[PDB]
Formats: C-alpha cells, sequence, structure tokens
C-alpha cells in the first residue's frame, strides 16, 4: 500500500 | 537502519472479531516498539509504548506484546471506529524508524445505495462548464459502477469518481460520480442519468432529469 | 491541555525552501524536544529530526545538509526550514512531543501541514450548490471546483452540521487542478425552516467562502 496525503491514509 | 515489516497488509475483519497486526524488526530490538493509530485525516496517535506499556486515554481493548524481533498488537473485540491504519515504530537504534502500516478494514452486511442525481447549477453554466453529479450514498461492499448516459448515448472517460473510507460508525461507504461536460454540450441535450449496479440491488438503479425539469 | 499548532499548508516551488512554525502549549520548550515527522507517498512515515530543551539538534542523516530547526523559548514556538524541495518531498509534515524530555514516544502531534512542491500557481476554488430535488430524506452539497494545491476543508453550519455529512476525496482534473464534493443528507421538511451553507476554506490562496444551498 501507498499512504494517500489526501486522506491521511493508506490507499491499496 | 533497521527495517520494520509489518503484516498483513490488509486486514478485513467482523465487528466483535479479536485481531492481530504483526511487526517483524530486521534484528533484535528488545522491547523497544512503540504502536500508532491513524484515523482519516488524522494525524498519528500513540496507541503502546515499549511493546506492552498502555497509554492513557486509549481504551483498554488496545493491548501489544512481543520482544526481540516479533512483535504484536492486539483488538480484543474490534469496533467501528477502530477503523483506521497501524504503525509499528521501533527506537532501540538511531534513527528511529517506523513500518510501512497495516489497513484495518471492517466487514459488515449488504447495505445497498440511496442514488441522488445533481444537474449543474445555473451558477457553473455562466462559467461555460457543466458538472452533473450522482450520489451514491451509505452502502457496503465498496464495488459499484456508474453507468452515465446523456440522450441514451453512453458516456465514458468524462466522468471521475471518488469513494469516502469507511465511516467509523456503520462502516459504509459513500461514492460521487462527477460528469463534466461543456455548456454548449449541456444545452444541446435533455435527458441525463446515472445507472447504479451493486450487490445490494436486484436490478440497476436509474436516477435522471430533464433539463429544464 | 498539550497541544501543537502548526502553520497552515502551502507551495513550494521545485528547489526552493520550505518553512513551517509550530507553536506549543501545555508545557514550555525548555522542559522538552520538539520533533519533526513527515508522511510521504514514497516513504510513508519518516523522522526527520529534533530540538532538545537546551536547543542542540539532531538531524536525520539524509537532511544533515538541507534541514535547519531553531526556536523561541519565549514566545513557545518552534521553527521547521528544508531547502531544496523536489517533488518527492510533497508530504505530510508534523511536529511531535514525546512523552518525556528524552524519548522518542510521540504522544502529542501537531495537526499536520500538508506541503505541495509544485511550479504551478496557487488557484481558490469556486463552490457551486448541489440543490436538493427519497423517503423524507433529501441530499443536498457543495461542488468544490478548480482548486491547487490541496488541502481544502468543508463543514456545514459552522460546525453544527455534522451528522450525515460526506466530504469525498479530493480528485485530480485534467487542467492540473483539484475538485470535490461535499454532501450532507437532512429531512426534507427541513428544507423550508433550516439554511445549510457549506463553509469552505482554502488556506493555501486564503478563499473563504460560505455557500448557502437551496432548492432551485
Ligand atoms: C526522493 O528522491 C531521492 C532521489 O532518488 C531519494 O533518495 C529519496 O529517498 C526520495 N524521497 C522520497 C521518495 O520520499
Amino acid at each position: 500500500c501507498q499512504f494517500d496525503y489526501s486522506t491521511r491514509r493508506l490507499k491499496c | 537502519d533497521i527495517l520494520l515489516t509489518q503484516s498483513p497488509v490488509i486486514l478485513s475483519v467482523s465487528p466483535g472479531e479479536r485481531v492481530s497486526f504483526s511487526c517483524r524488526a530486521s534484528q533484535s530490538i528488545g522491547t523497544n516498539i512503540h504502536w500508532y493509530q491513524q484515523r482519516t485525516n488524522g494525524s498519528p496517535r500513540l496507541l503502546i509504548k515499549y511493546a506492552s506499556e498502555s497509554i492513557s486515554g486509549i481504551p483498554s481493548r488496545f493491548s501489544g506484546s512481543g520482544s526481540g524481533t516479533d512483535f504484536t498488537l492486539s483488538i480484543n473485540s474490534v469496533e467501528s471506529e477502530d477503523i483506521a491504519d497501524y504503525y509499528c515504530q521501533q527506537n532501540n537504534n538511531w534513527p528511529t524508524t517506523f513500518g510501512a502500516g497495516t489497513k484495518l478494514e471492517l466487514k459488515r452486511t449488504v447495505a445497498a445505495p440511496s442514488v441522488f442525481i445533481f444537474p449543474p447549477s445555473d451558477e457553473q453554466l455562466k462559467s461555460g462548464t457543466a458538472s452533473v453529479v450522482c450520489l451514491l450514498n451509505n452502502f457496503y461492499p465498496r464495488e459499484a459502477k456508474v453507468q452515465w448516459k446523456v440522450d441514451n448515448a453512453l458516456q465514458s472517460g468524462n466522468s471521475q469518481e471518488s469513494v469516502t473510507e469507511q465511516d467509523s460508525k456503520d462502516s459504509t461507504y459513500s461514492l460521487s460520480s462527477t460528469l463534466t461536460l461543456s455548456k454548449a454540450d449541456y444545452e444541446k441535450h435533455k435527458v441525463y442519468a446515472c445507472e447504479v449496479t451493486h450487490q445490494g440491488l436486484s436490478s440497476p438503479v436509474t436516477k435522471s432529469f430533464n433539463r429544464g425539469a | 491541555q498539550v497541544q501543537l499548532k502548526q502553520s497552515g499548508p502551502g507551495l513550494v516551488q521545485p528547489s526552493q525552501s520550505l518553512s513551517i512554525t509550530c507553536t506549543v502549549s501545555g508545557f514550555s520548550l525548555t522542559n522538552y524536544g520538539v520533533h519533526w515527522v513527515r508522511q510521504s507517498p514514497g516513504k510513508g512515515l519518516e523522522w526527520l529530526g529534533v530540538i532538545w530543551s537546551g536547543g542542540n539538534t539532531d538531524y536525520n542523516t539524509p537532511f544533515t545538509s538541507r534541514l535547519s530547526i531553531n526556536k523561541d523559548n519565549s514566545k513557545s514556538q518552534v521553527f521547521f526550514k528544508m531547502n531544496s524541495l523536489q517533488s518527492n518531498d510533497t508530504a505530510i509534515y508534523y511536529c511531535a512531543r514525546a512523552l518525556t524530555y528524552y524519548d522518542y514516544e510521540f504522544a502529542y502531534w501537531g495537526q499536520g501541514t500538508l506541503v505541495t512542491v509544485s511550479a504551478a500557481s496557487t488557484k481558490g476554488p469556486s463552490v457551486f450548490p448541489l440543490a436538493p430535488s427519497s423517503g423524507g430524506t433529501a441530499a443536498l452539497g457543495c461542488l468544490v471546483k478548480d482548486y491547487f494545491p490541496e488541502p481544502v476543508t468543508v463543514s456545514w453550519n459552522s460546525g453544527a452540521l455534522t451528522s450525515g455529512v460526506h466530504t469525498f476525496p479530493a480528485v485530480l482534473q485534467s487542467s492540473g487542478l483539484y475538485s470535490l464534493s461535499s454532501v450532507v443528507t437532512v429531512p426534507s421538511s427541513s428544507l423550508g425552516t433550516q439554511t445549510y451553507i457549506c463553509n469552505v476554506n482554502h488556506k493555501p490562496s486564503n478563499t473563504k467562502v460560505d455557500k448557502r444551498v437551496e432548492p432551485k
């Protein structure tokens, strides 16, 4: 997974 | 630097189940591990310090254990508010480093979406662009299809979707699909429709409007 | 009440420098070190450095050359500066405080500062109503369109309306500008009684817009 700085959540 | 490997990458559980996060260090680090929770749009939140020691204000269902290279964060009964990412951190060895994280997803019963369609506002049409919005509200699971049709012509490539993270209360998702046209094209057509397909619907559901009314 | 409040999000040009201020309260900078952590797509959570109680600094090895941390004890402010930013330096930057004055157990965090490294220009958003047109429940919202960079905050009725609110993640359009929608479901019988306003704040452009949403 990769961190998404728009939601501050891991986006996989 | 110490490499921290968190497994699994994604954890999917049901409410009430026990759940365990794993953090494996590239070499022995004693008990010098800290755990963090990150909710949607939040900053990291300290859950456990030094493998197992408690943190003020953290619910008692959170606990930790392990020593050496293998560490475990546990939730004895996960709640819908536990939906988040979880990170470990080692500080036995400068510099302090963080694992890549484990995402916690929550299963629940199938919930069909509620569908709404929004024509472009008269204010936006002054700018020469038309945004048509189709809303799929409070559904589960995440998979869903939105098919746009303008005067029965299938639209393709001129829409974009955005999906919320799992709601902390009911564990559902919500989805927005935005169809973007030029004002000239929008004024050339009448029937605007989004068709929603989802497991919770026995048939596809279509919300539509006629430009004007 | 220990708290850390950071300066607002902003855009930084490639090869330019980043500046962030962390104003602390509930404790004195003379008794606690303040750490700096960032969170990027490329490398996740990453510890950058720290300024200790007495003023000494430590910088993580890959930032020894372009990092600089200072503070003003009397004004309770910690100043973070990083030089020569590139695209992959785009991340959320936090200040943090440990549980004890010497440790790394980050119990208190700033709210974060989304730093975007891009050559583009700052642009405020336009806000368009999603006017309500099932089962007594009406849906309405706001279209927050054509802004850069992230983020934008949306509340409803100045924070008094939170139930049923969904603010969708921003999506990047082909123009290089972001767009998002924020919706809320309400009883349809309250549309003629209650006023519904979405409060849009794009701090990078200092754009603050309240949009009343009515049935058309
Ligand atoms: C940014 O790119 C440089 C150049 O390869 C790399 O050394 C650094 O780790 C990168 N930082 C990230 C991906 O956060």
